[PDB]
RNA sequence: ACUUACCAACCCGAUGCAAACUGCGAAUACCGGAGAAUGUUAUCACGGGAGACACACGGCGGGUGCUAACGUCCGUC
RNA sequence: UCCUCCUAAAGAGUAACGGAGGAGCACGAAGGUUGGCUAAUCCUGGUCGGACAUCAGGAGGUUAGUGCAAUGGCAUAAGCCAGCUUGACUGCGAGCGUGACGGCGCGAGCAGGUGCGAAAGCAGGUCAUAGUGAUCCGGUGGUUCUGAAUGGAAGGGCCAUC
RNA sequence: UGCCUGGCGGCCGUAGCGCGGUGGUCCCACCUGACCCCAUGCCGAACUCAGAAGUGAAACGCCGUAGCGCCGAUGGUAGUGUGGGGUCUCCCCAUGCGAGAGUAGGGAACUGCCAGGCA
């Protein structure tokens, strides 16, 4: 409900995404997170993109 | 500082003969002194508020604390977390400073000033009173000043009583009746 | 405007009663807020959800200044 | 809310969760003249050892009593007793006061002396 | 005409009326008016008895009304289905047990409140008796 | 009190009208110095309004009627 | 700004009322441990074959209805 | 369709075109952790200021507050700030709850890697309970799978996701 | 061994509030000072540091004291399981369980480990 979905990609170079959503008004930059990449088996910086 | 040594030197000797406290722990202390200004309009002119504080910045000597309204109420029509006052409360020797600019230099200011009431005190010997012009304070440059504007001032005691409550202020000769 | 309505049962309450004996992981308890807490050996899910830590005999006690009801396993 | 009622207040939840645990506590209390430390048994009710500034034989090699250099003392000896008496794992209460002066100190003596925490 | 002023709730399940009565003594008057049977006491009819008792006394004395109608009456009308929704409130009841004390009076000799205790009497739909006030 | 927040707060001196009893203060105000090396400002202080000052007004506030 | 036969929430004492009130609170019910007698295993699992899913009056506890109905909807016997 | 209270007879469950209400969202902080804090309401005093803004004292004691309905909870706060942050982790999972089933839920503990903390320790979203849509068909990315003579490819499976 | 204090607990109002009295060698508290450690959406108030001039005023502890809270029978009353009955919306009998409120009355906690001070 206005709330989009958007997905967080890996910094490295897997594939592996995550998915979430966003309020793409009030909050309209990139959503940029540490997160578990389990393809490197390490932590990331996961960077938004579209889904 | 000076009027921290009266209150040691002098007053305290006054105030023990004169209630006749068994310790010298009961003669009514100054504990603070907190300056306030009631802005209320600011939520039209978010400016009319940052000139309030250095107004009280400049008389008191530190950065006013501003006070959001604790509860939205329409009767003001304010909402809560409004900012819609500023405050600073003094202590020691910065409170006592500011004490003696008071008398010695802002209330003689006061326009055909004829005396302070010394019936202000809240009943458990706090007193309380107001300034029209905050064009008295010296550190305020009438050149300068955006508007004129009033100020809060408690005293928050140590006495029980009002009785007490103003020999401590009457001990410092404070300007009365 | 109108009535009609209603949600399904929970399905709430003590699933294991006083001396009952249970191995760990078991719940004790459903429950909304804390009515029982969790005491030695039982622990408290995000639903409130009592459950056994280890195996051992449910014991419910009523401890301290605000006698609030708690919930323990003793071992058996 | 009273500085006594609001340290202990400030103290109640890691104790619970210290209770929990079994942990063998390493109490410390402060004061502005003293400071004082007790390594208590889980149960909560049996002091297993304890040191402070109290007794002589600590305060005769002190400057002043109330400082950080003596709680560093007082650290350093709650360790020793408490070994010498096989102990050697604990946790710390900090009891409400903030982990940092005089209470730092003492943490870091005992510490220094081997004790587990 | 009694009526609760507002409510937490508009309407109310019928409920049942066993037990006996609360508030049983002569507690603020000289004399009482009291309960014998079970059952229920309309707004109208606290009214009906409280002006012939205040009549027959010509507005002397004091008089206090134990009871509260406090209880919400529906009625289906003419011409309705069962179901499709509860009555709506059309009057209300006092629940009264054997034994309430529903008036009391003082200010006024005891023959005179008998006669009035009397004639309001003859307007409530249950049995009562007149009583006294009692030390313990 | 917090550093580097704050408004100066010096000890200045404040110096009086028809009366040699100067004072010196906290205060933040700006002016210019002398003696020890402080401030300076010419107002018209307590031991000036005449019920401070007790009695004695005449000075350049106003007055209260001539001759008669 | 003073005052009135007026009307007055809060608070105090006195008295009722509540399915969606509780600073109290049963009888029964239910869950669990052990134990004996008794009981054609009455229990459980899997497996073959089903039927049935219009219910009715009475009793107790109730909602609804008028504490109306050989009324109507639940629970229980 | 879903959530909350009552009816509901002190375990669970329990009908009605019975009685009240509410959801089909929200939040990168309003999530995590460490440290810290304690409401509402009245009286008295106080510039402009008022029945009610901000300041002070006392009384009070949670009647406040919780992103929102109800109930249940909450001070050890779950209520209010601040700093550092990404555990709003990936793989699993003893043992339970609840369901005709499809499913739903709670869950210590294990592995890997991570945040906060001196540390014991906490964290697998939000005080909990609503905030939702099976299958098919099809889109997108990944892939030690499959690849109709053979090597590829197309299609397919597998993981993620729309 | 005793009285006093402090710290950690058991119990969780018979344990609390009040009202009164009371203690500072030690403890404890207010306290003194603050550049700094460290802190204040401002304030050395609080946090925190260095201290020991003063005070038991506040607070805290102890003693008392029934104004409250709190506790609380006996008897009776309500209800209710089974069986039976009536004038069956409610009631009664036998038997078992047996409240709540209220009354008498209790009540100014009791207690463990450790450590210090006096005797
Ligand atoms: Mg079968
Ligand atoms: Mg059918
Ligand atoms: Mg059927
Ligand atoms: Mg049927
Ligand atoms: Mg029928
Ligand atoms: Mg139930
Ligand atoms: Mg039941
Ligand atoms: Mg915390
Ligand atoms: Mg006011
Ligand atoms: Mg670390
Ligand atoms: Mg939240
Ligand atoms: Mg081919
Ligand atoms: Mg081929
Ligand atoms: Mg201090
Ligand atoms: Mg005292
Ligand atoms: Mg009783």
């Amino acid at each position: 409900g206005i709330r989009e979905k958007i997905k967080l990609v890996s910094s490295a170079g897997t594939g592996h995404f995550y998915t979430t959503t966003k309020n793409k008004r009030t909050k309209p930059e990139k959503l940029e997170l540490k997160k578990f990449d389990p393809v490197v088996r390490q932590h990331v910086i996961y960077k938004e993109a579209k889904a | 500082a000076k009027l921290h040594d009266y209150y040691k030197d002098e007053v305290v000797k006054k105030l023990m003969t004169e209630f006749n406290y068994n310790s010298v722990m009961q003669v009514p202390r100054v504990e603070k002194i907190t300056l306030n200004m009631g802005v209320g309009e600011a939520i039209a002119d978010k400016k009319l508020l940052d000139n309030a504080a250095a107004d009280l910045a400049a008389i008191s000597g530190q950065k006013p604390l501003i006070t959001k309204a604790r509860k939205s109420v329409a009767g003001f029509k304010i909402r809560q977390g409004y900012p819609i006052g500023c405050k600073v409360t003094l202590r020691g020797e910065r409170m006592w400073e500011f004490f003696e600019r008071l008398i010695t230099i802002a209330v003689p200011r006061i326009r055909d000033f004829r005396g302070l009431s010394a019936k202000s005190f809240d009943g458990r010997g706090n007193y309380s009173m107001g300034v029209r012009e905050q064009i008295i304070f010296p550190e305020i440059d009438y050149d300068k000043v955006d508007r004129v504007r009033g100020l809060d001032i408690t005293i928050t005691t140590t006495a029980k009583s009002d009785e007490e409550g103003r020999a401590l202020l009457a001990a410092f000769d404070f300007p009365f009746r | 405007t109108r009535n009609g309505r209603d949600s399904e049962a929970k399905r709430l309450g003590v699933k294991r009663f006083g001396g009952e004996s249970v191995l760990a992981g078991s719940i004790i308890v459903r429950q909304r807020g804390t009515k029982f807490h969790a005491g030695a050996n039982v622990g408290c899910g995000r639903d409130h959800t009592l459950f056994a830590k280890a195996d051992g005999k449910v014991k419910f006690e009523v401890k301290g200044p605000k006698n609030r009801k708690f919930i323990s396993i003793e071992a058996e | 809310m009273d500085k006594k009622s609001a340290r202990i207040r400030r103290a109640t939840r890691a104790r619970r969760k210290l209770q929990e645990l079994g942990a063998t506590r390493l109490v410390v209390h402060r004061t502005p003249r003293h400071i004082y430390a007790q390594v208590i048994a889980p149960n909560g009710s049996e002091v297993l050892v304890a040191a402070s500034t109290v007794e002589k034989a600590i305060a005769e090699q002190l400057k002043y009593t109330g400082n950080k250099d003596a709680a560093a003392a007082v650290g350093k000896a709650v360790a020793e007793r408490a070994l010498e008496k096989g102990i050697k794992d604990v946790s710390f209460d900090r009891s409400g006061f903030q982990y940092h002066g005089r209470v730092q100190a003492l943490a870091d003596a005992a510490r220094e002396a081997g004790l587990q925490f | 005409m009694l009526q609760p002023k507002r409510t937490k709730f508009r309407k109310m399940h019928k409920g049942r009326n066993r037990g006996l009565a609360q508030g049983t003594d002569v507690s603020f008057g000289s004399f009482g008016l009291k309960a014998v049977g079970r059952g229920r006491l309309t707004a109208r009819q606290i009214e009906a008895a409280r002006r012939a008792m205040t009549r027959a006394v010509k507005r002397q004395g004091k008089i206090w009304i134990r009871v509260f109608p406090d209880k919400p009456i529906t009625e289906k009308p003419l011409a309705v289905r069962m179901g499709k929704g509860k009555g709506n409130v059309e009057y209300w009841v006092a629940l009264i047990q054997p034994g309430k004390v529903l008036y009391e009076m003082d200010g006024v000799p005891e023959e005179l409140a008998r006669e009035a205790f009397k004639l309001a009497a003859a307007k409530l739909p249950i049995k009562t008796t007149f009583v006294t006030k009692t030390v313990m | 009190m917090k550093p580097n927040i704050h408004p100066e707060y010096r000890t200045v001196v404040f110096h009086d009208t028809s009366v040699d009893e100067y004072f010196k203060i906290g205060s933040t105000i700006k002016t210019d110095r002398e003696i020890e090396l402080d401030g300076v400002t010419y107002p018209y202080v307590t031991i000036d309004v005449s019920s401070k000052s007790h009695p004695f007004y005449t000075g350049k506030l106003r007055t209260v009627a001539s001759e008669g």
